[PDB]
């Protein structure tokens, strides 16, 4: 049986670093979808 | 009493939860039923009959996909004349590529969307529905004839550059009108010292001089597969609004 | 410069406290103090010779980074696209 | 000075008020003219004509409101058949049955009001309105050709089971478009080792076998009564939207 | 199975209509006693103590109701002071008060008590103004803060005292929450803002430029006051709780 | 040029990602300390002194949890008091203080310590929630106004004591935000509302008309009430500064 | 009878103009008023009294604007203590509050006083803009509750003493509304949370574990800080009147 639990924990600058990467990249995508919706449903890509 | 009210609540709520998974399974059912027709619709635009005859000017058009590779015109005048584009020449009707690109669009909603996750509210559903319609709606008005193009529009087009070549007494145009390719062609008359009409009687100036349109000749033959697509639009369009009618039948029923 | 050495919990909030060396997806040391049972003993652990924990989080993490850097690269970027949901 | 002002204000009052009268009684009379063209509409789809002829196929349908009491088809072959139903069965024409649910639904939103309350701003009519309107368009838009219907459905319709009894070259339909009773006949084709198009080379699968549309037959008929009813359901909707147009006048006139 | 469901929809009703009529019975309740208690409230300002004496000066005032009927000041710099005739100096915020607690009052009486109890953002905009206007009433009680040395010498108090006195004086007589206060300000004009009143504060009068070099503060509790509050602080309260109460019942059944 | 924009929003979102980190990390902290705080405040009531002296009556009061254990008190009039059996008198403010900070401290414990920051109206509402928690075990701790002479008559504490007393007498112990309070009312009925509380203060009783003739009021600070509400106050602070600085961030990259 | 009826919206109308004109100068008036108020506001924070006197522990602080420019310590425990060359320490509350002051001055000038009266929803949030700073200002004048013995160790005012001081002592100065506080914990560790700030509370330092065993407070008022809050209840009184004069203009005519 667990009596007792401890946990520590410390931010690790490269991981945040990466996380972010994936986020703001995620972002990038989404917008360039979003512009590529809007024109292609009125107007043909080419 | 409280037990009686909780457990009876349980049951209204295991009503309303086997319902929504009916809705669930109509809801999938007729989008997959959706891509099916649209991809048909879809195929319809690429690949069926290429060589189409098209009243008192006659002609002989090879069309193949959105291109208009050959246009051969003969031309009955009170006298006929003989045309043809450069042999090498192809003149491409921008109404197909749009209505393509449409249907593109409407499949790529269709495609692009997890076809396994758990029934909501609906509200998510209609703006699906809301947006494949816009784009079957739109590829059905663009291939309906454009009222909004002008006589020195249609000079302007490379199409009468396209022909052996010429004279400026004549005009001529090659457009979709729905379910029907359409050959026009515009006798004119330079007026002794808007554009909108294109009936008899129709002034407007072109590179700097002034012009009136004497004549229009108006010949038009059915595109088989146009037809097809097109239905296939009316009957997707009548689906979607029938899905977009029972959730809120559903929506409303419950609340 | 890139972090290697990682300092976890205080010597007076937690009962707790390691110095955990952190290589890539390796976790190649991780050197621990714990006070336990009573409020004035502590016992000591550390890895034990050239060893790695992996942590699998980063391993995975990383491939897939690595296959959305392939999706972009195993393309001629003079490449036009054809429609609009090719590029969707 | 506010004497003048107030005395003013009560004559603006005043007129603001008798207007809201004028409207009051526009609208009950209008609502009454409703239900009076309604109500006709209404007797229209119980009981006039029963027997209908329907080209190169013909037909004798006798068709009682919604019942479809019998269809004497004849077809000719490039060889005649004739086939006629049990003699005891009826098949019902469900475009019918919905239309006259709409038209049901109007009639006792207009009648279950009391038509004696106070005018007020008129969003609460608005809202009658779009719903009479509503129902009035869907009747409407039933009675109109379904596009949605697969050949398969129509296969598995009791209608191919209400015949003699005939092969499976060999489908049946009978619908309503609008004005006109319609019969349509499929004739199959079985192919050598989707279903939306109803044109001839279309494909789709029934039982466990694959076929394919070799010709279509389609004959139709005027239906009086249903013509009748549809020249109501626009007249209808007409006076609504003027209604509407006319509430908002006011509305925005005094605000 | 609907019959289970239909007697379920049943019970369930049945319950949340009896808490609505509880509901209903608990707002009237708290109602009636915020009538009587503001009531008592409004009596305390309508006519009891009539005569008080407000450590370097004193003064001995006679005020009847909203009025200062008389004010007579002894100062030590001893010089005395009085009112002229029988008149009679009203202190506005006794005025106010009163204002806002009749406002109060009639919005409790002019409702109706048949009310069939609703859904209760009636009872909470209800609430909500009669609040208003006893916290209006006490801020008012209260010491204003954004008065002028300017304007309390422009004020008719100073022309009101017999003999008619210098102008090396200013005299403010004002109600702080529940205690009359008597404040005397001695200036002296500078030789070739207005807000702070503290000694060392500096203003224009008349044509001439004045400071205030030091400032003389009695205060003296009344009863009638006292209570007027104790019953506003009360009476809000009971609002409080018909609001709060209202809200638990209203995000229970929704 | 596209090339540059596209690098562009790269490094203002990279910017802005970095900042809801650091947000990220801040709230936790906060909440981490407000669980620690809370907690600790709970404690405070729960089970540190139980024996309490509270000048013309005088009265020792043994108080455990929220429990009136005994309560032995002198009235000069010189006449004694003392509870029946060993029976404990609850004061119900302390039990409603100590179901706030139960609720707060769930609030707290209840939720996903691995939020990755997300806008902050959901921190803003976990804030408000608490604060409100918080806010009202205060409020509660605090002197109820509400509370009527006939409501302390009907209380079970004037059937408490021992020997069995008289009806010329009322005893009422309560808490006022952090110390005990003994007060007891002096009545005598009149020959042939209620809320006051001061001498000179009519209402009924059973069948009798009476008055309060005078008031004597003993109170006596009780250390972890006051430890409970430093806490409090000190938790209300730190949620306010991270609802401010949410609003600061907020507004910033908005 | 349509002429009446014109004539009639054209005398509502005028009223109604003239009436915004009116509310138009009022507005003018009074933000005129507050831009003179905090401007003196300002003048208090810039740079008077600048030696405070601080009753078992005494000292002598000389307080030049925001920066304690030198702090002479005398406790009984007698040991004496100042700061080292000519240092001064700042106290943070200071200078927030005169940030504030800053940006409601800001806010009043850079405003077009040109405003031809629109309706007043502009005004209104002019106001609660202008009352957030004066508020906010105040709040931070007021004791910081969220203050842990661990920050004041970490602290720079403890490294600021001479003769560099023992760990058995701590010392903070902060300001409470408007007096300049003193504030000595004596401290011993114990054998083999931080917020209370009373005798008996427990708390870690660098790696020791320590507890407060008894805490010495003394303070004195600031004039200047007194003359700054007047000043801000004054200018938030005045914005609470324009925008509730606003409010039953804009209630009058709809």
């Amino acid at each position: 049986e667990v009596s007792h639990v401890h946990k520590v924990e410390c931010v690790i600058p490269w991981l945040n670093d990466a996380l972010v990467y994936f986020t703001v990249s995620l972002q990038l995508c989404q917008q360039l979808k979003d512009k590529i919706s809007v024109f292609s449903s009125y107007w043909s890509y080419r | 009493m409280a037990t009686v009210m909780a457990a009876t609540a349980a049951e209204r709520a295991v009503l309303e939860e086997e319902f929504r998974w009916l809705l669930h399974d109509e809801v999938h059912a007729v989008l997959k039923q959706l891509q099916d027709i649209l991809k048909e619709a879809s195929l319809r635009f690429t690949l069926k009959q290429e060589n189409f005859i098209l009243d008192q000017v006659k002609g002989v058009l090879t069309l193949q996909g959105d291109a208009l590779s050959q246009a051969d015109v003969n031309l009955k005048m009170p006298r006929l004349l003989h045309f043809a584009f450069r042999e090498d020449k192809q003149w491409k009707l921008q109404q197909i590529q749009d209505a393509r690109n449409h249907v593109s669009q409407a499949i790529y909603l269709l495609t692009s969307r997890d076809q396994s996750y758990q029934f909501k509210t609906g509200a998510e559903v209609l703006k699906l529905m809301d947006a494949v319609m816009l784009q079957l709606t739109r590829a059905r008005n663009r291939l309906t004839t454009p009222a909004t193009l002008t006589l020195p529009e249609i000079a302007a087009s490379g199409l009468t550059r396209m022909f052996p070549a010429l004279p400026s007494d004549l005009l001529v145009n090659v457009y979709i009108n729905l379910n029907k390719l359409c050959l026009t062609v515009y006798q004119l008359h330079a007026l002794q010292p808007g554009a909108v009409l294109h009936s008899p009687g129709a002034m407007f100036e072109w590179g700097s001089q002034r012009l009136e349109v004497s004549h229009v000749h108006k010949v038009e033959c059915v595109i088989p597969w146009l037809n097809d697509a097109l239905v296939y639009f009316t009957v997707s369009l009548q689906l979607c609004q029938q899905l977009k009618d029972k959730i809120s039948v559903f929506s409303s029923y419950w609340s | 410069a890139k972090q290697e050495n990682f300092i976890l919990g205080s010597c007076g909030t937690d009962q707790v406290k390691g110095v955990l060396t952190l290589q890539g997806d390796a976790l190649s040391q991780a050197d621990v103090n714990l006070k336990m049972p009573r409020n004035n003993q502590l016992l000591h652990f550390a890895f034990r010779e050239d060893k790695q924990w992996k942590l699998q989080q980063i391993q995975d993490a990383r491939n897939h980074v690595s296959q959305a850097i392939y999706l972009l690269t195993s393309r001629d970027q003079s490449y036009q696209f054809k429609t609009g949901a090719e590029v969707l």
